[PDB]
């Protein structure tokens, strides 16, 4: 019932250091075991470490000791994770996951993750952040319509139909990496052909990493 | 450290009192730790045990005991004086509480869906409490040797 | 009156049987509720029996019940002569009347939720344990068990005794000895109330000098095998200063030692003049007649003291003191010696 | 480290079947094992903790069993919203380690794709690039083929396709193909078509347009 | 599975006394705690008292002690409640409610009500009992028509109504009674029905005003 | 006596909503608190006993919590048939007392009323009185207005309206209005109409009739 809010996705230069934050709402950081999990594309999750604020003890997975720093700011109920010396291996979705710590004994260890953050995709590359262009996919002679979101970096881009009002029938395809290096992705929705003139369909494209929010109107 | 169960239910009240009885036994025992015939010479029955107790109280001596019984349940430990004693870990309640019970409790804010957990805990907790009770009524020295002391 | 539930199904048979164990323990209690030789004899529970006897008078229990209705601790005026602290620890009435039986009655003894019955058997547990102990000791138990009086109850009861904080602190720091010198007297279960009298010790004399005297037989060591004479001090035991006199405990195991504190019971003691200490320094002193025994029983023996060992070595016996790391260090000649 | 072995790596089962997944430990972990569910792009969700305890709000069809070194996760009636990757996880000692994962997919009846074609936008042509999109919507099975046809010449290797994961409510797939060409080469030809073959169509369906 | 059947609703004069009965079927009165609860219009329920025949104990609410008598006739398994010196404040629906008393200790008290009677509406008033008149509300000329019957001029409440001996229930709306300016209660019962069954189907409203011994079966259909 | 305070007094929630009801006691009653459901005109039905135990046959969406002086009743997925008034009740000591009650209503999409008018029967006219009935069937929300119109003159204050409770299966209301007049005045005019306004109709719907 507590919501874990991680920082937004971003692109960091190789070798630099990145910090991911995780904000708890509805409880104190002391009331939980705070873990940090990452998942590279096409890999499983890997335990990096965890913090136990009630005991003031941190434990690290061997692979990450000495270049990962996890902190818990209880004055603000904000947890942090600092990873230094970025390389190709670190491109991954980073998760903030908790284990509830009501009855805590000494020598308590992390065991599981019952509450997760939304995940933070850290992309390590030198390619500059770039916002996408959106192009209509008009319906014509059940009909289908959509919009084309082209040329963005890095991932991800999100899309909602009618600010989330139209949800039945939406299909957002996984992004494909183009030869240019930039990503592209599509979102199509099927709808009765009789509503092509009476209903308005707008796709809300947001790329927060570049702070570019663009809403392109589409109609037959 | 602390029982912070805020939600009250018949199940929560059951584990909390069961947890409190364990939390009480540890503290309770911790408190305890700080014709003819007339010609028969008088002895000190537990002078041997008292001597062994006194060595275990020495600084850094318990760690020697703990670390030897960490991997196995039977070890010979050399105390700082010179004496080797047989040591025996009978109950490991630590590894039970930390990895099976405490995680179950924390998940739903003390609401245990399977009453079996409290029954298992009270059964797992029974041997400790019974040993405490014998010591609690006999001034830390029991005789004869009960089956709860040593099966 | 009677659990009028039919006993067959597996759910009913456990709660119904649990109810019967409660009702039988209750019924059981109503059935039940109807040197050294120079010492003086006492009545250990004369104090407790006196209080219990008051509760049997008609309508006397009612005064107790009415006072413990609002709080769990009250001072009650009994009709006869004594004001006593009374304590309601477990409230089985309101559980049986307003939480269990309604749950039971509503579903015709099908207790669908197992959680209720487990809570009951734990709530019912202390009564059966107290009942069980009283059932094995003829209504008078010693030492005072943890089912009779928990440490939480005992320390709180310790705080209310009419003694100094120094006396209070001693009892709370050595609660284990307190239990061993206490009694529990079961006496009345009538008019929906069960009550027993707990009798705790009161330590009125604290921190006075106290010493232990060890003695062992002393015989001559002459060459003739059967011609020997023996002598033994008989004044062995504990001696504590008390009221300008010495409280003497001849029996050895009547006292329990914790560090430097000797917990003793004055009831098994004699009161001696302070000149008794002279027998240690001058056995022939003309001010106190030191107690001794005589014999020709020339037997070797040894006496372990607090900080050593007395050895009475006689005849052809081999007497030796050894070290754990070195073996024998001293061989005793015939006579009485000490190491 | 403790290595967790999840088997099989993938399975296909019909709706309503009883599905079992296995996790093996490299050493005895008593019952200190958890199970998680990860749908595509989403955070993992705790299903089973301490080998057998059901998490609140998790459908009653989930159960966990095992002790020692071998554990199981059981779904008594596989449902469409269960398409996801599942992970086991031990916590006997640190570091915490996970299984390799088991991808569970629903096998249903064969569904034909709805074929739609979209021309490139007028706004995009000015910037110097043109994308022509062809769509196969809500089809089964996974396997399909799209060969482009410009005028009448089959196009090879000038397109990129992306397929959605199995849909969470009806267990079908969707596939989008994008044909990228230059504005100069796009206006070089006239009629564009995408032709689609699949096991659900007797003949391949073609939708075309004139520039 | 045990049904509690109370005596019928009635009107009693102010200052007089009323007796309400409550019949148990399927079990003995000794096996229950029998409670009496009343509910005035626009208020919550109020517990009046309860009797525990297995213990032989009667309990009265403080407001009602000294003018309420509750008895348990074990020969007929009927419980009763007698309230004397009736006045306007007593106009309320009176309910007979039980709690199972299978395994009871002494000083057992009522705790809850799991089995209820149907309720008895006691109306204290000077007016005479009067039966209602029933008048059709015939339909005429989209695809659904409505018809009904009007139950007018009765005293006291309640009046009951069922369609087709209780067969027609989906779509019935029996409105709460309205006290007219002339006095006495009046009530309407309407039901919607497909327009194609107006000629092929029979619709009867079974109106009962038990206080007045009035049973009426009114047929509704268009006229000509 | 122990006073029970139930809050809120009324609530409106959609089907499928999570709804919570609270009950407070004037003194500590442990967990000796029950919950009842009363549909309009029916006897109450026991839902929860001892604060948290579910009655057999009660849908799993109902649950109870609390201890001491504050208790709660929660419906995990509110359904149309839950429209009723709920009461908590203590039994710590006598007299047994109830809360003030909480009436639960369903909020649903607005529905237009079907408007039907009935003339007084030929059977009733013989008795010397004429009642003209107007009907609003299965509409939402509660608030509506009906003004009678005989010929074209609006009649004011010579009628009485009665409203049913919210229907248990679709959460709509129905309303009957009765216009009572003497036999002499009924045969004084010819065309009778009732005009109805509501949020479900774009224009107010009027139904009238001709004598015959």
């Amino acid at each position: 019932q507590v919501q874990l809010v991680q920082s937004g996705a971003e692109v960091k230069k190789p070798g630099s250091s990145v910090m991911v934050s995780c904000q708890a709402s509805g409880g104190l950081l002391e009331d939980y075991i705070i873990n940090w999990v990452r998942q590279a594309p096409g890999q499983g999750p890997e335990w990096m470490g965890g913090i136990i604020p009630v005991l003031g003890t941190v434990h690290y997975g061997p692979k990450f000791q000495g270049r990962v720093t996890i902190t818990a700011d209880e004055s603000t109920d904000t947890a942090y994770m600092e990873l230094s010396s970025l390389r190709s291996e670190d491109t991954a979705m980073y998760y903030c996951a908790t284990e509830t710590a009501l009855v805590v004994s000494e020598t308590y260890l992390p065991h599981y993750f019952d509450n997760w953050g939304q995940g933070t995709l850290v992309t390590v590359s030198s390619a500059s952040t770039k916002g996408p262009s959106v192009f209509p996919l008009a319906p014509s002679s059940t009909a289908a319509l959509g919009c084309l979101v082209k040329d963005y970096f890095p991932e991800p881009v999100t899309v909602s139909w009618n600010s989330g009002a139209l949800t039945s029938g939406v299909h957002t395809f996984p992004a494909v990496l183009q030869s240019s290096g930039l990503y592209s992705l599509s979102s199509v929705v099927t709808v009765p052909s009789s509503s092509l003139g009476t209903q308005t369909y707008i796709c809300n494209v947001n790329h927060k990493p570049s702070n570019t929010k663009v809403d392109k109107r589409v109609e037959p | 450290k602390e029982t912070k169960c805020n939600g009250t239910d018949t199940k929560v009240k059951l584990i909390k009192q069961e947890l409190d009885k364990y939390k009480n036994a540890v503290t309770e025992l911790q408190l305890l730790t700080q014709f003819l015939g007339f010609l028969l010479g008088v002895g000190s029955a537990i002078a041997s045990g008292i001597a062994v107790c006194k060595v275990l109280h020495l600084e850094g001596e318990v760690n020697k005991i703990k670390n030897a019984l960490l991997s196995t349940n039977k070890a010979v430990v050399s105390l700082s004086n010179g004496v080797s004693v047989l040591t025996f870990k009978v109950l490991d309640l630590k590894s039970y509480i930390n990895n099976q019970l405490l995680p179950i409790l924390n998940q739903q804010s003390c609401r245990i869906s399977n009453i079996e957990t409290v029954i298992e805990f009270q059964q797992k907790n029974s041997r400790l409490l019974e040993i405490t009770r014998e010591f609690s009524v006999n001034a830390g020295v029991t005789t004869p040797l009960s089956t709860y002391m040593l099966t | 009156k009677e659990t009028k539930c039919n006993g067959t199904d597996t759910k009913v048979k456990l709660i119904k049987q649990e109810l019967d164990k409660y009702k039988n323990a209750v019924t059981e209690l109503q059935l039940l509720t109807q040197l050294g030789f120079l010492l003086g004899v006492g009545s250990a529970i004369a104090s407790g029996i006196a209080v219990c006897k008051v509760l049997h008078l008609e309508g006397e229990v009612n005064k107790i019940k009415n006072a413990l209705l609002s709080t769990n601790k009250a001072v009650v005026s009994l009709s006869n002569g004594v004001s006593v602290l009374t304590f309601k620890v477990l409230d089985l009435k309101s559980y049986i009347n307003n939480q269990l039986l309604p749950i039971l009655n509503q579903q015709s003894c099908r207790i669908s939720n197992i959680e209720t019955v487990i809570e009951f058997q734990q709530k019912n547990s202390r009564l059966l344990e107290i009942t069980r102990e009283f059932s094995v000791n003829a209504g008078v138990t010693t030492p005072l068990s943890t089912y009779m009086l928990t440490n939480s109850e005992l320390l709180s009861l310790i705080n209310d005794m009419p003694i100094t904080n120094d006396q209070k602190k001693l009892m709370s720091s050595n609660v284990q000895i307190v239990r061993q010198q206490s009694y529990s007297i079961m006496c009345i279960i009538k008019e929906e109330v069960l009550a027993y009298v707990v009798q705790l010790p009161i330590y009125g004399v604290i921190d006075t000098p106290c010493w232990k005297l060890h003695t062992s037989p002393l015989c001559t060591t002459n060459i003739k095998e059967g011609s020997n004479i023996c002598l033994t001090r008989t004044d062995r035991g504990w001696y504590c200063d008390n009221a300008g006199s010495v409280s003497f405990f001849p029996q050895a195991d009547t006292c329990k030692v914790q560090s430097n504190r000797v917990f003793c019971d004055t009831m098994n003691s004699l009161t001696l003049p302070s000149e008794v200490s002279l027998c240690n320094t001058d056995i022939f002193n003309s001010k106190y007649d030191c107690k001794i025994m005589t014999s020709k029983t020339d037997i070797s023996s040894s006496v372990i003291t607090s900080l050593g060992a007395i050895v009475s070595c006689y005849g052809k016996t081999k007497c030796t003191a050894s070290n754990k790391n070195r073996g024998i260090i001293k061989t005793f000649s015939n006579g009485c010696d000490y190491v | 480290d403790i290595q967790m072995t999840q088997s099989p790596s993938s399975l296909s089962a019909a709706v309503g079947d009883r599905v079992t997944i296995t996790c093996q430990a490299s050493q005895d972990i008593v019952n200190y094992l958890n199970w998680y569910q990860q749908k595509p792009g989403k955070a993992p969700k705790l299903l089973i903790y301490v080998a057998s305890n059901l998490e609140t709000g998790v459908p009653s069809r989930f159960s966990g069993s095992g002790s020692g070194t071998d554990f199981s996760l059981t779904i008594s009636s596989l449902q469409p919203e269960d398409v996801a990757t599942y992970y086991c996880q031990q916590y006997d000692n640190l570091p915490l380690t996970f299984g390799g994962g088991t991808k569970v997919e629903i096998k249903r009846t064969v569904a034909a794709p709805s074929v739609f074609i979209f021309p490139p936008s007028d706004e995009q042509l000015k910037s110097g690039t043109a994308s022509v999109v062809c769509l196969l919507n809500n089809f089964y099975p996974r396997e399909a083929k799209v060969q482009w046809k410009v005028d009448n010449a089959l196009q090879s290797g000038n397109s990129q396709e992306s397929v959605t994961e199995q849909d969470s409510k009806d267990s079908t797939y969707s596939l989008s193909s994008t044909l990228t060409l230059s504005k100069a080469d796009y206006e070089k030809h006239k009629v564009y078509a995408c032709e689609v073959t699949h096991q659900g169509l007797s003949s391949p369906v073609t939708k075309s347009f004139n520039r």
